[PDB]
């Protein structure tokens, strides 16, 4: 067992043919991507469910198999900056009573030293032969957007043939949607970097049909970055599954800024060219939208709040801080798994995020019916050529009485759970008062 | 290992009893220049596979590929060696030893290409074909399609070749053959077996013939220049049957001009199609090829770059279509009636209100409904989409039957 | 490179899409010998104890034989773990 | 078959296969083929 | 269109790769006769 | 399971670098001999 662990510890291999030792290889051991290298390894942390604690403790049993991937396997994609192929210089085994039980891991233990050294030479394969981080930074810049202007040169291009109408699915086609992403990610003016490199599209179950104004609110509008195998270690799938989550999400929301560009350029589409009469419904309408703008834009800032500094600032220590890989995709786990707990996007506060669908489905389906008209009634301080202007003031009641009813429920998950940003919200949407 | 050694660091087969894991033997009167088919892997030389021990069988392909580029140079003219000369022997639970591979097979690469792209120059030197095929040596073939045109344009054989042999020497000194006298490559080809081997007369008159000597012989062979011999055919009856269009048009510089706008339109339908087919991507292939080759210099991944370039440059041209676009092979059978049937009325509209009009009208629909169909049926891309994108272009006619 | 004999007439000798995807699934590479197999595997055939002297006398004379292939059948071996789905097609073709 | 371990190995413990099918399983040990890709793929089609 | 009109297609030009394939095979069993 | 729209393009012109090739040549290893 001396020999063995050198062979897991010092060698990567395993000196094993009747099951002697606990360690195991596999048909995965022979591509070894992805979840194939999450399998090849040892079948429990003993035998069965028991060990000689002498050696294996049933404690650093673990570590040991920590440097065993950082040695075995590091060097089997490539060869390695401490490895060469197998000539970094070349291994060797190391490893009536005053101090019965009480020692005996003592003679072992300088083991563990050289496995918290090899540790530490785990890391930089990728924070440099990766730039894993520089890349997360990246990834930050495009997916979660905080390149502002690529993600409105995307959400320009992308939205603007959206809001062309093409109701009937008529936009998604393989072609123009790869011509916006393309012309898009040109448009960006940070270039197309090699850590902007790896860009592709995504959608499941295409629809041949959209929703009035053409929101797409079933969100099958989305964004991947295609992953490299030593960035396959720490990049994973359920973590881009719920990176395009907050992508779509995220997105959708630009389809709301977007709207929002759309209805205040319904004010300049026909300017009030008619420069020497003022209108009420101009007083009144130009000001409903003022609400709604300022409400999507101010949940606009507590999501920008809620993921991109609220989980992310902290996220820049914790990975600086920890030393292990697992360490490393557990960390990044937590960023991700608070992103979508912070962000809304969970499950539990569901709830909200349902009064947030009702809020954009009627700000959707009635600005496209001022869309696609005038400016309503003839008469004293006036606009003209649109019937419907009770039903635009009607459903701006709706959207108000929906607001109050955000603010009466918004309440009920921090009285009876623990969400800070839940409060952090109801203190901001409603500022001053109860309701304005 | 001192065999590997001599095989590793000089072009020396020592051959122990030949259990070493290389071997020579004379294949090379088989396909002595050009790799007709491989001779220098399995066959000329040859790797007996379970002779490699392990932790050199990794990179036994590396092995068998750089004492190749110490010892076909070498019958060329260049002393192509290694000075690092590293000596292998066995030691324990190392291999670093055989780690010295890598760097004698990259300095083989080095000297072979250090060679291959200056001296015999393959930067320089295959411009050539690219150059005379496609009619690029542009003011050689003005000149060559208009001295003898009489003698060349004729609908059914009927051509003179010793006259455009003579044209080929007036021509190319006339044009820019003085830039560089590389015009011995040169020699006309004619057809076995018409279309397939690629991969009428003026209408794909000849297409050119190239061999060279071992070095560019890497480069150029069989299943390579069976592209050459025999392409840009496709290509010379475009500037055939316009240019004979336009022959009609000399012929008159009452009188309606929707049959003058058709002879203007369906000659658009060749000038902006050629456009296409050539003056696209130009620079961009050779810049690729250029920091392709120039950076590997190793005939494993050379010859993969430049065969990769060579259809690269093709992909403009629709010379290259596996539907062979075949409605356009149908409409060039009014095309070259548009030229020679008019060129006839060219005399008869005395010996264009009546006997033009009478088929301007079918031209017109023609070329105009599958025109605008066949763009559609070739939409596969989502530099690239050029032949759709640039006759999409136009707003008026972008198509007539749709894709979607 | 030679596809044509061990992997398009063996896709199309089995008896039963993935009709031309087994070939890229079953893509070899020939400039390989990595095996997977261990000499764990060499219990496989104490399973078949018919007459288990002349079942394991076998692999020692077969390892003495100069042929380097007897590496890879360890998951050959075992075999099908279904009910004679490969050995009763014999009995169907003889007929 | 028609060699000692393409025929002698192929039924040695339990034995069976299609005699063909069993003489290209055999030859495809010398293809240098990975052991467990050609029996998934006839796995996933038997 | 339905998004597996195009992956058929797809599937029907890896049944024509497969189709060469087959004929590469005749071609070289042919090889052996007159040649 | 989901698709990324965009390795559709390599696999275009994957399939076309490999199937039109292989397809005129293939054949016309006849040509070169039967001619």
């Amino acid at each position: 067992y001396t020999r063995f662990i050198h062979d897991w510890v010092y060698s990567g291999v395993f000196r094993d043919a009747y099951g002697e030792f606990m360690i195991q290889v596999n048909h995965e051991y022979l591509s070894f991507r992805d979840k194939l290298y999450w399998t090849h390894g040892y079948v429990l942390i003993s035998k069965e469910v028991e060990d000689c604690v002498p050696v294996f403790l049933k404690h650093i049993a673990h570590d040991i198999y920590v440097c065993g991937k950082t040695i075995n396997l590091l060097k089997l994609c490539c060869p390695r900056h401490y490895l060469c192929w197998s000539d970094v210089p070349v291994p060797r085994i190391s490893v009536l009573l005053t101090l019965p039980v009480l020692m005996k891991r003592s003679i072992t233990a300088p083991l563990a030293a050289h496995i918290s050294l090899v540790n530490k030479a785990a890391v930089d394969y990728f924070f440099v032969e990766l730039h894993l981080e520089a890349h997360y930074e990246a990834l930050r810049h495009f997916l979660l957007m905080e390149d502002g202007e690529f993600a409105q040169s995307l959400s320009d291009l992308l939205f603007e043939k959206l809001g062309a109408g093409q109701t009937p699915g008529e936009l998604l086609n393989p072609l123009v949607l790869n011509s916006v992403l393309s012309k898009a990610l040109q448009c960006s003016l940070h270039g197309d970097t090699p850590h902007a490199s790896n860009l592709s599209l995504a959608l499941k179950y295409l629809p041949e049909v959209f929703a009035p104004n053409a929101p797409d609110v079933l969100s099958c509008l989305e964004l991947r970055y295609k992953v490299d195998w030593p960035l396959n270690i720490v990049i994973t799938e359920g973590c881009v599954s719920k990176y395009s989550g907050v992508f779509s999400f995220l997105l959708q929301l630009k389809l709301m800024m977007w709207a929002l560009k759309d209805v205040c350029f319904h004010l300049k589409r026909t300017a009030l060219l008619s420069h020497m009469a003022g209108s009420v419904q101009f007083r009144q309408l130009q000001l409903f939208k003022h609400e709604m703008q300022h409400f999507v834009k101010v949940i606009q800032g507590y999501i920008a709040n809620q993921i991109l500094h609220v989980t992310w600032c902290e996220f820049r220590a914790r990975l600086a801080t920890v030393g292990d890989l697992e360490e490393i995709q557990r960390a990044h786990a937590e960023y991700l798994h608070k992103a979508v707990f912070r962000g809304l996007l969970t499950e539990k506060a569901a709830p909200v995020m349902n009064v947030i669908h009702s809020i954009f489905s009627l700000v959707l389906k009635f600005r496209s019916q001022l869309i696609s008209q005038a400016w309503g009634p003839p008469g004293g301080p006036r606009g003209a050529e649109h019937p419907n202007f009770a039903l635009m003031q009607q459903s701006y009641n709706t959207f108000k009485y929906y607001s109050h009813f955000l603010f009466k429920v918004v309440t009920k998950l921090v009285n009876r759970g623990y969400q800070p940003h839940l409060e952090d919200f109801l203190l901001r949407i409603n500022f001053n008062n109860y309701y304005q | 290992f001192e065999v590997l050694e001599k095989w590793i660091y000089r072009g020396i087969i020592h051959d122990p009893y030949s259990e070493f894991m290389v071997e020579e033997h004379e294949l090379r009167k088989e396909r002595i220049q050009e790799d007709y088919n491989d001779k220098y892997w399995d066959q000329r030389y040859t790797i007996v596979q379970q002779q490699i021990p392990s932790f050199l069988q990794k990179m036994a392909d590396k092995i068998l590929s750089t004492g190749k580029y110490l010892n076909v140079v070498r019958e060329c003219g260049h002393d192509v060696t290694c000075p690092v000369a590293k000596e292998i022997i066995y030691t324990l639970k190392e291999r670093a030893y055989v780690e010295q591979i890598e760097k004698a097979f990259n300095y083989a690469s080095k000297v072979l290409l250090d060679f291959l792209m200056e001296e015999k120059e393959l930067v320089a030197h295959l411009r050539s074909i690219k150059r005379y095929f496609l009619m690029d040596q542009g003011d050689f073939f003005v000149h060559f399609m208009d001295l003898a045109e009489e003698e060349l344009r004729k609908p059914v054989e009927d051509i003179t070749p010793p006259r455009l042999e003579a044209l080929l020497e007036l021509a190319l000194r006339m044009s820019t053959a003085n830039t560089d006298p590389f015009k011995d490559d040169l020699k006309i080809d004619l057809m076995p077996h018409d279309l397939i081997t690629q991969l009428l007369s003026g209408l794909e008159a000849f297409s050119f013939d190239y061999i060279v000597k071992w070095p560019l012989s890497l480069i150029i062979n069989r299943k390579a220049l069976t592209r050459y011999q025999m392409l840009f055919r496709h290509m010379f009856y475009c500037k055939h049957v316009e240019r004979q269009l336009c022959s009609v048009w000399i012929s008159n510089k009452q009188w309606f001009a929707g049959a003058f706008t058709l002879r203007q339109r369906m000659l658009n339908f060749v000038q902006n199609i050629q456009y296409y087919m050539m003056f696209e991507v130009m620079e961009p292939t050779w810049h690729i090829l250029e920091k392709n080759l120039k950076s590997a210099s190793n005939i494993d991944d050379v010859l993969g770059h430049h065969t990769g370039f060579l259809d690269t440059c093709l992909k403009d041209c629709m010379l290259t279509n596996p539907e062979l676009l075949k409605v356009f092979s149908k409409l060039m059978s009014v095309c070259v009636m548009f030229t020679n049937c008019m060129q006839k009325f060219t005399q008869s509209m005395k010996l264009l209100v009546s006997g033009f009009e009478a088929t301007i009208n079918k031209f017109d629909k023609n070329f105009s409904a599958h025109l605008l169909d066949l763009l559609a049926r070739l939409s596969i891309y989502s530099g690239m989409a050029s032949v759709i994108s640039r006759l999409d272009f136009n707003g008026f006619y972008t198509e007539r039957l749709e894709r979607l | 490179r030679i596809h044509h004999d061990v992997n398009e007439l063996l896709s199309l000798l089995r008896v039963h899409a993935e009709v031309y995807i087994d070939l890229l699934q079953k893509n070899r590479t020939p400039y390989v010998t990595t095996t997977v197999s261990a000499h764990s595997a060499k219990v496989k055939i104490a399973e078949f104890s018919r007459t288990p002297e002349d079942f394991l006398k076998k692999y020692d004379e077969l390892k003495s034989k100069n042929t380097r292939n007897l590496d890879p059948l360890v998951y050959l071996l075992s075999k099908l773990t279904e009910d004679k789905e490969t050995l009763q097609y014999l009995q169907q073709n003889a007929k | 078959t028609e060699e000692m371990e393409l025929y002698e190995l192929a039924q040695a413990a339990g034995g069976g296969i299609d005699p063909d099918v069993f003489k290209i399983l055999v030859d495809l040990l010398k293809l240098n083929v990975a052991p467990l890709a050609v029996f998934q793929m006839l796995k996933s089609m038997c | 269109r339905n998004m597996k009109d195009f992956e058929n297609q797809i599937t029907e030009l890896k049944k024509e790769n497969f189709n060469l394939k087959l004929r590469i095979y005749f071609l070289e069993e042919r090889m052996q006769q007159e040649f």
